[PDB]
């Protein structure tokens, strides 16, 4: 196909030699889902600005307002290094010698009487 | 191509039919 | 040298999607703006789905890797639908859509119900074996592969003792011993470099074992040949020039021992020999050497006047098991001769010879082959007396065999 | 306790989806088969969702019965807030 | 891109994808590469030839990029061979300073 | 039925069983338990809008 032969070149440019045949079919299904939610929001933004033609600033708005919600990322390095030094300053606690099975408080564990219904 | 290994395998170069024993005695 | 490029999706696919949605009259710079954004998100996910491939220790990107790569980027793994509320399915993968390019795009709703469900495979188990014994890798099936000096034999004494045990087990004194020895022949990877001595033991054995027609000795040797053939490791067509005249002799030879009684096995000796004969013509095939040579010997065994009837029955079986077209092209112009031979055995009173038994077996085999040869190339109309144009050998019983074949086809 | 009564009746009830298949997709998400009746209620809830979507799609087909097309699933899931996607790339 | 060392192909492919600004504003690996400093351990025998080609005004722009984005950690010794430099490079913001690898580490076993 | 309409609906069915799997396990483990009762699914199905 046309758009399915370009999908095998996006993977081969990323060095993916081996892949399942259903991999191309659902990256095209995601790419179709992504463009019919940019352009669906683009004509919502065009009707907000009251213009009959969806021009390039509408797609510039609908991309950056969908990328502000959908595609997130891990926390940044200046945020990870601040919560590290706030946590790594606290000294390590000592251990009670014969406390038993060392566990968190019981509202943080998964150890409850764990009931079930009576069969009748 | 006549120097291919198969040409020299003795199934293709031997009258092995003569071996089949018919009514031996 | 690296000529790495940046491949994006085509823009002429993005205008088709836009005008099939209600957004008409889009510019090219508007349309190029769509295809570099979505081609980045495909590249961002396929680079992120390659993290799950490496972590799962696979070299193939499965369909579930993109489901976790999408969930990692806070996008729902759902592909077919998108739920604005997101509450019915929250980042839950539905496994994609089983769709094709060459699909039918319309099915009947009772076709999907009546098909049998695939078999759930075996659960995961833990088996242990040995990669290395003090440095050496064993050849188990869980592993992949001036006086001149006094010379040594090319076999070890463990290998020579193994050959002696396997050959003394394969002469069938005990049946469990045979069966293991046959499986040992069927899957020993190191059974090459011992194969000349096995081929010579087979060949020499049949020839001094037809001097007195010792049927077991022969049935065990034919099973040894069959166990030699299905071994995938060894290279056999260097030794097939000894293997083939041994099997032809089992099929085309007279029986020196009691003519009746074990003729039932004799038919199987000719059944096992014709099976391995057509398996040898299936493999080892080059132009006009093996299959045509045994076909020519079988046909001049057939057209030979006044044959031994044991040889006749064996050659008939041998030409019979050669496949679809061979009986379609060879058994056709010969029915009258077969009928005349049957009539001669019937008329002559002589009953204490083996001629009558040979005739009955030959006629039954020929009639079964003729039945599908007919079921295969014509409709089943006029199955009562039209076969009387072919001397009336099998007739209505042949028609009943064709009907049974049709019932088996309906069951399939 | 109407639902507690229903789950107690769910023993001796065989649902349209097998428990070897409903329990497979529950084990995939950490839900382990402690009680068969709970697996059966989950199976029946999934069945009701698919059946309700199908019945709405049939009312749309009757308005425009017989064949279910993607243009019947599209307005049927639109009141659910689910925008279904055409394939369009095969 | 094609005069870059063969070991860098993966990073080079991620970069070929990155063409916009907002594509890089949510990558968080090239965002931390742009703010950090490449360490670039070089010898003093080779740094004298480098600084005699950068302190001149003829190349004051590439010298401005070097002293903004690159650390240079100088060691006094022989210049390393190519198959020894190939053994210790390969990372992003790589070949870290010797002042990081000089802390006292209690690498012994307990009793 | 149409072929793409069947693989659509059986993808919503697998995603629905997998969502009561992940959410009723989350509601019971929030209450420090390991296997879910009836009261954990009738709150799971409420949070998916089911009208039990």
């Amino acid at each position: 196909p046309k758009d399915a032969q370009m999908m095998a070149q996006i993977l081969k440019d990323m060095g993916i030699t081996e892949y399942e045949p259903r991999v191309i079919n659902q990256m095209l299904e995601f790419a179709f889902r992504y463009v019919t939610t940019i352009l669906d929001d683009a004509k919502i933004y065009s009707s907000h600005a009251k213009k009959a033609t969806v021009d390039a600033d509408d797609v510039r708005l609908a991309i950056q307002c969908r990328a502000d919600q959908s595609f997130t990322s891990p926390p940044p390095r200046d945020f990870l290094l601040d919560i590290a030094r706030q946590r790594n300053q606290t000294p390590l606690p000592l251990i009670k010698p014969y406390s038993g099975p060392r566990l968190p408080p019981d509202r943080y564990c998964l150890t409850a009487p764990n009931y079930r219904l009576k069969s009748l | 191509d006549l120097l291919a290994d198969e040409n020299f395998l003795m199934v293709t170069q031997l009258h092995w039919e003569d071996d089949i024993i018919w009514d031996g005695e | 040298k690296l000529k790495l490029s940046n491949t994006v999706l085509p823009s002429e696919s993005m205008k088709v999607v836009a005008e099939s949605m209600g957004i008409a009259q889009i510019q090219e710079e508007t349309c190029q703006l769509l295809t570099d954004e979505v081609s980045y998100r495909i590249k961002e996910i396929a680079q992120d789905a390659l993290k799950f491939m490496h972590m799962g220790k696979r070299q193939k990107l499965t369909t579930s890797d993109i489901d976790y790569a999408l969930k990692l980027k806070n996008v729902e793994p759902l592909y077919g639908f998108h739920a604005q509320e997101f509450i019915p399915f929250r980042f839950a993968s539905g496994g994609g859509r089983e769709l094709y390019f060459y699909e039918e795009k319309e099915v009947d709703l009772s076709d999907i119900i009546n098909t049998p469900l695939p078999r759930v495979p075996l659960d995961v188990c833990l088996k242990a074996h040995w990669l290395s014994i003090e440095g050496c890798q064993p050849a188990i099936p869980e592993n992949p592969p001036r006086l001149k000096p006094r010379s040594i034999h090319e076999l070890s004494v463990e290998q020579q003792l193994y050959y002696k045990e396997i050959t003394e087990a394969c002469v069938g004194s005990c049946e469990a011993k045979r069966a293991e020895a046959l499986q040992s022949i069927a899957t020993d990877p190191g059974l090459y470099q011992m194969l000349p001595r096995f081929s010579t033991f087979i060949s020499e054995g049949v020839r001094v074992n037809v001097v007195q027609n010792n049927l077991a000795l022969l049935i065990y040797l034919m099973r040894m040949v069959k166990a030699l053939m299905d071994n995938p490791t060894l290279y056999l067509e260097k030794y097939v020039h000894e293997l083939i005249p041994a099997v032809m002799t089992c099929i085309v030879s007279r029986q020196l021992c009691l003519r009746p009684d074990v003729d039932n096995h004799w038919a199987l000796r000719d059944f096992a020999a014709r099976l391995v004969a057509q398996i040898c013509k299936h493999f080892s095939t080059t132009t006009n050497n093996i299959q045509s040579r045994i076909t020519k010997t079988f046909t001049k065994s057939w057209v030979d006047e006044k044959t031994p009837w044991t040889t006749r029955y064996g050659s008939i079986a041998g030409l019979a098991e050669l496949g679809h077209d061979v009986i379609k092209t060879l058994i056709l112009p010969r029915l009258q001769q077969e009928g005349e031979r049957i009539r001669s055995v019937l008329d002559g009173p002589v009953l204490s010879n083996i001629d009558r038994i040979g005739a009955d077996h030959v006629q039954s085999l020929l009639l079964k082959h003729c039945a599908p040869v007919l079921a295969k190339l014509r409709p089943p109309p006029d199955n009562q007396d039209a076969y009387r144009a072919e001397f009336g050998s099998l007739g209505p019983l042949l028609c009943s065999q064709v009907v049974k074949a049709r019932a088996q086809a309906a069951l399939q | 306790t109407p639902l507690v009564d229903f789950l107690m009746q769910l023993e001796d009830y065989t649902p349209t989806i097998p428990d070897a298949v409903t329990g497979y997709y529950l084990n995939r998400a950490g839900f382990e088969a402690s009680d068969p009746r709970i697996i059966r209620l989950i199976s029946l809830a999934a069945q009701k969702f698919i059946s309700d979507i199908a019945n709405d799609a049939l009312q749309h087909c009757k308005m425009k019965k017989y064949t279910l097309t993607m243009e019947d699933l599209t307005p049927a899931l639109s009141e659910y807030g689910i925008n279904v996607k055409k394939p369009h790339y095969f | 891109h094609g005069d870059q060392e063969c070991y860098y192909q993966d990073d080079l492919r991620v970069l070929s994808s990155l063409t916009k600004k907002e594509h890089m504003k949510g990558n968080e690996t090239m965002l931390d590469f742009r703010t950090s400093k490449f360490v670039l351990r070089i010898s003093r025998d080779s740094y004298q030839l480098l600084k005699r080609h950068l302190q001149e005004k003829q190349n004051n722009q590439i010298w401005n990029i070097v002293q903004e984005h690159l650390y240079i950690d100088i060691f006094d010794g022989m210049p390393r061979s190519k198959q020894q430099i190939d053994a210790m490079v390969g990372s992003l913001a790589g070949e870290a300073k010797r002042e990081a690898n000089k802390s006292k580490v209690f690498f012994g076993l307990l009793k | 039925a149409e072929k793409a309409s069947v693989e659509t609906l059986t993808e919503m069915l697998q995603s629905y069983i997998s969502e009561i799997g992940r959410s009723a396990k989350s509601y019971c483990e929030h209450t420090a338990r390991t296997q879910p009762t009836l009261s954990d699914i009738v709150v799971t199905l409420v949070e998916m809008g089911f009208n039990v």
